[PDB]
């Protein structure tokens, strides 16, 4: 179950 | 595989300069390249990485530049303390990861007078047999000197040895020590045992003798 | 018996090739369960496991969507970070991440990582307090602010203690007859003379899971680890790991040089011997 | 930045000969990921290639398996070719059952 | 975070050089612990590297005679080099680049080993302390020395009064002459610390085991 808050660098 | 060039080999400066190095890859290392300092008688220590990347701890008076295949290490304020010999390295390539040649930073520093100390042979090595006459050359610049050995004013230039120190962290200054290897024999046959050294500073030579 | 549970992201740019090749793989220990190429028929979450794919429809929806979007979202990372590095438009660059949390033997956590790199070096770290931020270089340092002003930290660090663990959980109770099954490794010892006295003495171990193995030779208690040359640990492809570890021993000194195995799948460490 | 791969040619199940297994090549430690891996049977090219997915390691290197099915008889020598931007020429090789 | 480096410091020639890298601060079956040489008063050359794995890295030139192996549990990393000769004679030195990366940029070094490729057999020093004229034409400042001679191969350390003071002393180098060391020290104190007080030179040359101290 992955993370969904891959926020941009 | 890449040959870096580092220029230039030697680089003298007084106390509160901005010197410069290059080092010039053969081929293109996109921000691979480190920088190092290597103090005498001590490991290299990294300065900076990455090119332009500062090392935790390295001070802001060491700067590094460059991208690509031109790269500069710069120093804001030559110290005392900064004298080493300093490389370049690339990381890019495959596992052989190149070194620059170096450069020896050397300093400048106003030229003071030596002070001469003549040393007789101890007790202890005239027991086992030899006899070294050990004079010393204390806190001169520049690092240029000449040494002459006489006895009772006969000159003796036959087994001579001399050894100059690094260039001192503290006051720039430099160091020289001249030996006399001789026998038991050879020390006995004479009496006074006279140090005397040439140098820039005077003209008259520093005297310093013993019985 | 501790475990856990990693994701791989691999974001590799291709200009004049269309656009960035995507590559998110999913692991439990060391088990691959779940794939995302971003160049595929119809790119989806697929299931590599079989305790994975009895999982429902919408959970499907959820884990493909997310990489869809992770792909997009390292598109712009890769341009982004061509302006804070001021690089070639036409350069191949690499964008590299991965995300998981090491569970313990009773079921909490211990370990959690966010760690992330460019071009194969090291670019931002999430610290084991899961909190804060360690930068590698200058241009790390401008998404140190962005992601501590957005505080990011804070939701990896619910998701790590909280679903990170519930899910690694649920996918430990799951498939339990081929993840908490522990392989004991087939061991033997070979004898190579080469020519009179110096002979190769090679200890092999196969077929054992996990990946961590220790294989050390002992002359009369005296570890031998400066004189054994030992391959990396490798897979077999079965689902299964193998590993050697060879000395040169001369003849007739053949019977004290002792071999050694340690593994989860073995009750108490072997000493293992050749025997003709 | 450009790492080099680190190659293993090994077989699943041990040698004996005429008995069905499988011929692995582990290729592992190279930077970027783009890499040429072929398999060869008495140096002719095997079209039967079958690989893993792209994973790397914690000091951030790829590794991939690019295994086949093969029967070890006495008189056949199993290699495996691989190409990577570090590589200057195909590196190929040999397979070896004591290894 | 330390690498405390350990070996034999003369090689005679054609043989193998076995040397020890005990890591701390850190797991082994994590970092890669690199070796990088320095041929006196020369450039730095990379000639290997083991990493996490057991998987390793050496400099092409080398690749028959090298061989790095490591024992994660006793955090130790081995180096041998098999056939030595001249060219070969230098400070063998472990290196480690700041994280778990397969970078080459060294942030930690080990204090290096060096190495002497000679047939000619160890020497030990013959210390003898040097002190001024019988006559007190000393004033306010005097100088002492510390003569080290007949030693073999390099290093020998000296310090005065196990480092207590450290200002003004100065260490000459050494000189080969028929295979053999001379080296030698200074100190320049006030003539209030000697001869009131005590003065002593510590002489280190651990390749012929030798622990001297003269007054």
């Amino acid at each position: 179950f992955r993370y969904n808050g891959l926020i941009h660098r | 595989s890449i040959v870096m060039t580092q220029t230039p080999k030697f680089l003298l400066v007084s106390a509160g300069d901005r010197v410069t190095i290059t080092c010039k890859a053969s081929q293109s290392v996109s921000n691979d390249v480190a920088w190092y300092q290597q103090k005498p008688g001590q490991s290299p220590k990294l300065l900076i990485y990455y090119a332009s990347n500062r090392y935790t701890g390295v001070p802001d008076r060491f700067t590094g530049s460059g991208y690509g295949t031109d790269f500069t290490f710069t120093i804001s304020t030559v110290q005392a303390e900064d004298l080493a010999v300093y490389f370049c390295q690339q990381d890019y390539s495959s596992p052989p990861w190149t070194f620059g040649g170096g450069t020896k930073l050397e300093i400048r520093r106003a030229d003071a007078a030596p002070t001469v100390s003549i040393f007789p042979p101890s007790s202890e090595q005239l027991t086992s047999g030899g006899a070294s006459v050990v004079c010393f050359l204390n806190n001169f610049y520049p690092k240029d000197i000449n040494v002459k050995w006489k006895i009772d004013g006969s000159e003796r230039q036959n087994g001579v040895l001399n050894s100059w120190t690094d260039q001192d962290s503290k006051d720039s200054t430099y160091s020289m020590s001249s030996t006399l290897t001789l026998t038991k024999d050879e020390y006995e046959r004479h009496n006074s045992y006279t140090c005397e050294a040439t140098h820039k500073t005077s003209t008259s030579p520093i005297v310093k003798s013993f019985n | 018996g501790s475990h856990s549970m990693r994701y791989f992201h691999t974001s590799v740019s291709r200009p004049g090739r269309g656009e960035p090749r995507f590559i998110t793989v999913g692991y439990v220990d060391d088990t691959l369960f779940v794939r995302f190429d971003s160049d595929a028929a119809s790119p989806r979450e697929e299931p590599r496991a079989p305790w994975i794919e009895q999982e429902g429809p919408e959970y499907w929806d959820r884990e493909t969507q997310i990489s869809k979007a992770k792909a997009q979202t390292d598109r712009e990372d890769l341009r982004t970070l061509l302006r804070y590095y001021n690089q070639s438009e036409a350069g191949s660059h690499t964008l590299q991440n991965m995300y998981g949390c090491d569970v313990g033997p009773d079921g909490r956590l211990l370990r959690g990582y966010h760690q992330n790199a460019y071009d194969g070096k090291d670019y931002i770290a999430l610290n084991e307090d899961l909190s804060s931020w360690t930068a590698a270089d200058t241009a790390a340092q401008i998404t140190q602010r962005k992601w501590e002003a957005a505080r990011v930290a804070e939701q990896l660090r619910a998701y790590l203690e909280g679903e990170c663990v519930e899910w690694l959980r649920r996918y430990l109770e799951n498939g339990k007859e081929t993840l908490q099954r522990a392989d004991p490794p087939k061991t033997h010892v070979t004898h190579h003379p080469i020519s009179d006295h110096e002979a190769t003495l090679r200890c092999w171990a196969l077929g054992f899971y996990p990946a961590e193995i220790t294989l050390t030779w002992q002359r009369d208690g005296e570890d031998q680890t400066q004189d054994t040359e030992l391959v990396e640990t490798r897979p077999a492809g079965d689902r299964t790991f193998q590993k050697w570890a060879a000395v040169v021993v001369p003849s007739g000194e053949e019977q004290r040089y002792t071999c050694h195995v340690q593994h989860e799948g073995l009750p108490k460490p072997l000493t293992l011997r050749w025997e003709p | 930045i450009q790492r080099t791969p680190k190659i293993q040619v090994y077989s699943r199940h041990p040698a004996e000969n005429g008995k069905s297994n499988f011929l692995n090549c582990y290729v592992s430690g190279f930077h970027p990921s783009d890499i040429e891996v072929d398999l060869l049977k008495n140096g002719e090219r095997i079209e039967k290639v079958e690989h893993s997915d792209l994973s790397f390691s914690k000091d951030w290197s790829f590794y991939l398996l690019y295994y086949t099915e093969f029967t070890p008889t006495e008189k056949d020598e199993y290699a495996c070719r691989v190409n990577h931007v570090t590589l200057s020429q195909p590196k190929i090789v040999k397979w070896d059952r004591d290894m | 975070v330390q690498l405390k480096q350990s070996g034999p410091g003369l090689v005679q020639p054609s043989q193998s050089l076995s040397l020890t890298c005990t890591v701390s601060g850190f797991s082994l079956t994590s970092y890669g612990v690199h070796w990088v040489r320095q041929p006196p008063g020369k450039g730095l050359e990379w000639l290997g590297v083991i990493w996490s794995g057991g998987s390793t890295d050496y400099n092409a030139a080398f690749i028959s005679r090298l061989s790095i192996r490591k024992d994660n549990s006793k955090s130790q990393v081995f180096f041998k080099m098999n056939s030595l000769q001249a060219d070969d004679t230098a400070i063998y030195y472990c290196a480690r680049t700041f994280t778990t990366s397969t970078s080459a940029w060294f942030a930690y070094w080990g204090q290096g080993t060096l190495v002497t490729v000679s047939a000619a057999k160890t020497t030990a020093p013959s210390v003898y302390p040097l002190a001024p004229v019988c006559g007190d034409t000393t004033g306010s400042s005097v100088t002492l020395g510390c003569l080290v001679k007949g030693y073999f191969p390099e290093p020998v350390t000296l310090t005065w009064n196990s480092g207590s003071l450290s200002s003004g002393v100065h260490t000459f180098p050494a000189v080969l002459q028929s295979d053999l060391y001379t080296l030698s020290s200074s100190v320049t104190v006030t003539s209030s610390t000697w001869p009131s007080q005590s003065i002593t030179c510590n002489v280190a040359h651990p390749a012929s085991s030798t622990k001297v101290d003269k007054k």
